[PDB]
């Protein structure tokens, strides 16, 4: 696929269609029969697995070649969920960014990775616990907000649970979905679950975002409304000397 | 021939007589400008 | 003709944004106090083109940023409370 | 919450995923503020007219 459907398919992480298949395991590659059933077998020493293909399938290992932790067996596209847990979290991002931009290039745009990764990043935002401290053992987290208590129970109030989690590869819908506040999440396909659960937990918003305070008609959080350059006052020579002499009284 | 400057265009011009229509659209119908006024009762906000 | 000095102004501040609120929060006092207020004054104060000859230019934030152009204001980010800053404001002839 | 803390450890892990969704609710109201039994109203209130003219 190609296009804009290649840019979604890539920014919502979408499982697609010849998902052609990446080695889990290191090792070595043997292609096996033609026309009649066509396997692949990359096996190390010790583990032998065994990956069926369509037959049609246009493979691009020959026989006996060596073989990566998530290499490519077969050509058409990556499922960049199975590129997460067979190779990590940072050669998906990597992935993403690169794949996304093998179209804006391919046609004619030219635009800068930075975009593309402040986005990919989000995608990232969150991880599932597994053996928790303080929560229910199963909770998805924000990546930081564990932190919060990762390294947090592991200093001043060390001990318990580091909490342990896995990472989770949200598409950018999903991602943008799961997002702590509720003013936020209610602009979304139903506002009511939102509000509803936010409403049952005293949550609160803090309104950090943008999205948020444009909703109740706050200023944005950005540009003269950024918290870093918004209190900065200007004093006019003679009002400065005025307003010192009536300090000392 | 230059109508500003009696100075001729230099290298020759293409010039016929071209067959051309005037469209539905015209600015009469549209450009519009308000400051102020009429504001709806029922959401508030200025519309008719 | 892009706005005068303003390579001058984007260098003066941190964070350009900086910038704007100054230049408002100057244009906003320049304002509230009929121009009596100006740093500027002898024959720095912009003017303008008429059917008539030049008169005081009656933009503030025209006037407010040729001001900042001159070094001769200052930034505070958090010098002077605001608790006192409307205070001594309201003086020198206000109302 | 007790009785979940301990349906939490020995279930035969099939409807576990409903024993650990209950607390979710359990202890959102528990550390809120919001008294459960809130979600009944006895008094309904009413809009304001001006914002339904």
């Amino acid at each position: 696929t190609q296009g804009l459907p290649r840019v979604i398919e890539l920014f919502e992480a979408r499982r697609p269609k010849a998902k052609a298949v990446i080695s889990e395991i290191d090792g070595v590659v043997r292609i096996e029969e033609g026309e009649d059933r066509l396997s692949v077998f990359v096996e190390s020493e010790g583990f032998s697995k065994e990956y069926k293909l369509p037959k049609d399938a246009r493979l691009l290992v020959k026989d006996g070649d060596y073989v990566e932790a998530g290499q490519p067996l077969t050509r058409g596209a990556i499922d960049p969920h199975q590129l997460l847990e067979a190779k990590g979290p940072e050669a998906v991002e990597r992935y993403l960014v690169d794949e996304i931009q093998k179209v804006y290039r391919a046609q004619g745009v030219k635009l800068h990775d930075k975009h593309i990764e402040i986005v990919v990043r989000q995608m990232l935002k969150y991880v599932e616990v597994t053996d928790p401290g303080d929560s229910r053992l199963l909770e998805g987290q924000v990546l930081e907000k564990w932190d919060v208590e990762a390294l947090n129970e592991r200093l001043i109030a060390e001990g318990k649970v580091p909490v342990a989690w896995k990472p989770l590869l949200m598409g950018v819908t999903k991602s943008a979905l799961s997002t702590k506040s509720w003013l936020s999440a209610a602009s979304f396909q139903n506002t009511t679950h939102v509000l509803t659960e936010a409403a049952i937990a005293g949550k609160k918003d803090e309104l950090i975002g943008l999205k948020e305070n444009v909703i109740l008609g706050r200023l944005i959080p950005a540009g003269t409304g950024s918290d870093f350059v918004r209190f900065t006052q200007v004093v006019d020579q003679r009002t400065l000397k005025a307003i010192e002499e009536a300090r000392k009284e | 021939y230059d109508g500003r400057t009696g100075e001729p265009f230099e290298g020759p011009i293409v010039v016929g007589q071209m067959f051309i229509m005037k469209l539905y659209h015209m600015v009469e119908d549209k450009m519009h400008a308000r400051s102020t006024g009429p504001y709806s009762l029922i959401t508030q906000q200025p519309l008719g | 003709m892009a706005e005068p000095g303003i390579d001058k102004l984007f260098g003066m501040v941190d964070s350009k944004y900086r910038l704007t609120v100054v230049v408002a929060k100057r244009a906003q006092q320049l304002l509230r106090h009929r121009f009596k207020n100006t740093v500027l004054e002898p024959e720095e104060r912009p003017k303008m083109r008429t059917l008539e000859g030049l008169y005081d230019d009656p933009n503030a934030v025209t006037w407010a940023m040729k001001e900042l152009l001159t070094g001769r204001l200052f930034f505070g980010e958090n010098l002077v409370p605001e608790d006192r800053l409307q205070k001594e404001m309201e003086r020198l002839y206000p109302t | 919450e007790r009785e979940l803390l301990e349906e939490m450890k020995h279930p035969s892990r099939a409807r576990r995923a409903k024993a650990r969704k209950r607390l979710e609710v359990v202890r959102a109201f528990l550390d809120s503020g919001n008294r459960p039994e809130w979600m009944i109203l006895e008094a309904v209130p009413v809009l304001p007219p001006d914002l339904r003219p």
